[PDB]
């Protein structure tokens, strides 16, 4: 037939589309989540260098 | 909880799938090819009751008409 | 037919799983990027105070 191929063949790209931009989005969120962890570890420092200073 | 999900899913998933084209495959191949020709055979034997018929009716046709 | 509609709903069934993790990791991601960018800032105005207390 026609009609069924089509359709499974949209919906499998669908689900494939939708699986990959899902891993990108995690991979984005795992870097910024690292990143982010490193600005609270620096921002920490700076903190106790400026208390050092205005002692 | 939502971990029976993948057991009860991925399951038909793909076996209901393959077994449902299993199922499809050997009734059409039990059925179609087997009908035609057996429509084929029963024709077949049709044209020769109506040979037979036709050969009856002609005799009985040539005798009895008085 | 029978098994075809069973088949399709199962295609669907994939679909809206992985359209759905998708959506929810976009949010993620925009959420969590969101984060490292004001602890950014933050870090941003702590130099500046810094340099206020050094001079």
């Amino acid at each position: 037939m026609d009609a069924i191929k089509k359709k499974m063949q949209m919906l499998k790209l669908d689900k494939e589309n939708a699986l990959d931009r899902a891993e990108q989005a995690e991979a984005d969120k795992k870097a910024a989540e690292d990143r982010s962890k490193q600005l609270e570890d620096e921002l920490v420092s700076l903190q106790k260098k400026l208390k050092g200073t205005e002692d | 909880d939502f971990d029976d999900i993948h057991r009860k899913r991925m399951e038909k998933d793909l076996n209901e799938l393959q077994a449902l084209i299993e199922a499809h495959f050997e009734n059409r191949k039990k059925e179609e090819e087997e009908l035609v020709s057996l429509k084929d055979r029963i024709e077949r034997r049709r044209a020769e009751r109506a040979e037979q018929q036709r050969i009856r009716n002609e005799r009985e046709k040539e005798r009895q008409n008085r």
